[PDB]
Formats: structure tokens, C-alpha cells, sequence
């Protein structure tokens, strides 16, 4: 089972934020930088980024697959542009996972056109579970998410091999 | 004997030692087996022959 | 400590990260703070993350 759904919608839940400036050319679409769809790169309002802090409850009847990244910029000069504040920290949270993240900010050799890097991060909330977000730049939030039911026994095949 | 299995595994460069071990792990299975199916079928084929040379015999 | 005991010895600790900063004080002043173990062979400085968990 497998069903993925809009936990954080890109427009309701991001209020002191902008929802749409978080767009680069390393991802691009229709010749036209973008981005992912199941993230969302939160960037500073005007000349603001105030703490955000939002949470979700699986209610969903299976276990729900929540990811998320951080981002690393190049320089002190981009940290502001896109978040304002300098020091920042991310903090996942969760009955069993917990982690504050901080972004390192330093120039790394250009891969497709980028000298800053974004981790991206993984963890499975289960029915019953809270999961807090909370953050003063440099989190690129979930917008989806996937409820599932694994029978978690099995693998990949990587071929060219048609399918029938 | 059958079980459902999904032979195969994904490592990254750091974690060679164990993909290693999954190597062995195959390699030992593939030569136990490789063994044993061809000693099966090479004595069972000679008692096979033997079987109906016994039988006309009892004829 | 020193281990002097002839066979070898097995130390368990707890790192504390409170809910937050109010608390924080409460329990130990400081606001920044650390916690080094250290050892011949271990060795890790450790830095108590303050945030609010379900």
C-alpha cells in the first residue's frame, strides 16, 4: 500500500514565509529553473524569517514516510539572501527520531553550477506519532508525503529489461 | 527446500568490508551447490545404469 | 577513574538535552554548556541539543 499525500499545502501552512522563491537552475524544468515537488525550499519573507514551527500527527490508518533536506549554501553572502539571519539550526523531532541540524556554509568544487549542497533526510513517523519542524533558515520542508504498508522483503532490479 | 528470497544488495563506497561478506556468502553457495548437483546427478546417473543392468539380469 | 581492577570495566552515562532554555537554567545555570568524555582509546565532546520533542 502506498498512497502519498500534501501534509505541509504550499499554500495554507507557510504563512510567514515565501512559499515560491525556492527555485534553482540545477533543477530545471521547461528550460525554467525549479525545484522538487515534494519539498519546498522555504526562503525569507521580505527581510524576515521568523522561527517556524509547525507539526503533523499520522492519523493515517499504516506509517507515514516524511522527507526533508538542509541546505548548505556557498557563502555568508547567500545565507542572508536567502534567510537573513546568519546562524541558523534546523531541528527535527518525533517520539523516536530527534536531530538539530546546522548548516556548514562553505564553497564546494561547482556540480551542476553549485558550490553549496543539500542533505536531504528521511524517517518513518508511525500511526499515533507527532513530528515537529522548527527551524530559523536553511530547511526545504515537506510538502508531501506517503502513507505505506511495507512487506518490507525484497529488492531492485537494475536493468534494461522490458517489462510485461 | 524453497524460501522466498531476494538475493542482492546495494552498498556505497564506504562500506565495502560488508559487501565483501555478501560476496562470500554467494560465492559459497554458488560453489556448494554447483558441487553437489553434479556429484548427485553424476552418482545417481551411475546407479541409474546399474539399477537396469540389475534388472535384466533378474530376468 | 583509573581502572585498576583486574578485568575490565564497563562505564554508562546519560547526556541530558532539555526541553528548553527556562530549564535549561533550572537544572544547570549555564546556558552553553559541554560534556567531555575522555579516555585512552574514547574520546567525544558532547553538546546538549535544546529543543521541544513530542
Amino acid at each position: 500500500s502506498f498512497e502519498r499525500f500534501e501534509i505541509f499545502p504550499k499554500t495554507s501552512s507557510w504563512p510567514n514565509h515565501d512559499s515560491n522563491k525556492g527555485v534553482t537552475a540545477a533543477c530545471p524544468h521547461a528550460g525554467a529553473k525549479s525545484f522538487y515537488k515534494n519539498l519546498i525550499w522555504l526562503v525569507k519573507k521580505g527581510n524576515s524569517y521568523p522561527k517556524l514551527s509547525k507539526s503533523y500527527i499520522n492519523d493515517k490508518g499504516k506509517e507515514v514516510l516524511v522527507l526533508w533536506g538542509i541546505h548548505h549554501p556557498s557563502t555568508s553572502a547567500d545565507q542572508q539572501s536567502l534567510y537573513q539571519n546568519a546562524d541558523t539550526y534546523v531541528f527535527v523531532g518525533s517520539s523516536r527520531y530527534s536531530k538539530k541540524f546546522k548548516p556548514e556554509i562553505a564553497i564546494r568544487p561547482k556540480v551542476r553550477d553549485q558550490e553549496g549542497r543539500m542533505n536531504y533526510y528521511w524517517t518513518l513517523v508511525e500511526p499515533g506519532d507527532k513530528i515537529t519542524f522548527e527551524a530559523t533558515g536553511n530547511l526545504v520542508v515537506p510538502r508531501y508525503a506517503f502513507a505505506m504498508e511495507r512487506n518490507a522483503g525484497s529488492g531492485i532490479i537494475i536493468s534494461d529489461t522490458p517489462v510485461h | 527446500n524453497t524460501q522466498f528470497t531476494a538475493v542482492g544488495k546495494e552498498f556505497n563506497h564506504l562500506e565495502k568490508r560488508i559487501e565483501n561478506l555478501n560476496k562470500k556468502v554467494d560465492d559459497g553457495f554458488l560453489d556448494i551447490w554447483t558441487y553437489n548437483a553434479e556429484l548427485l546427478v553424476l552418482l545417481e546417473n551411475e546407479r541409474t545404469l546399474d539399477y537396469h543392468d540389475s534388472n535384466v539380469k533378474n530376468l
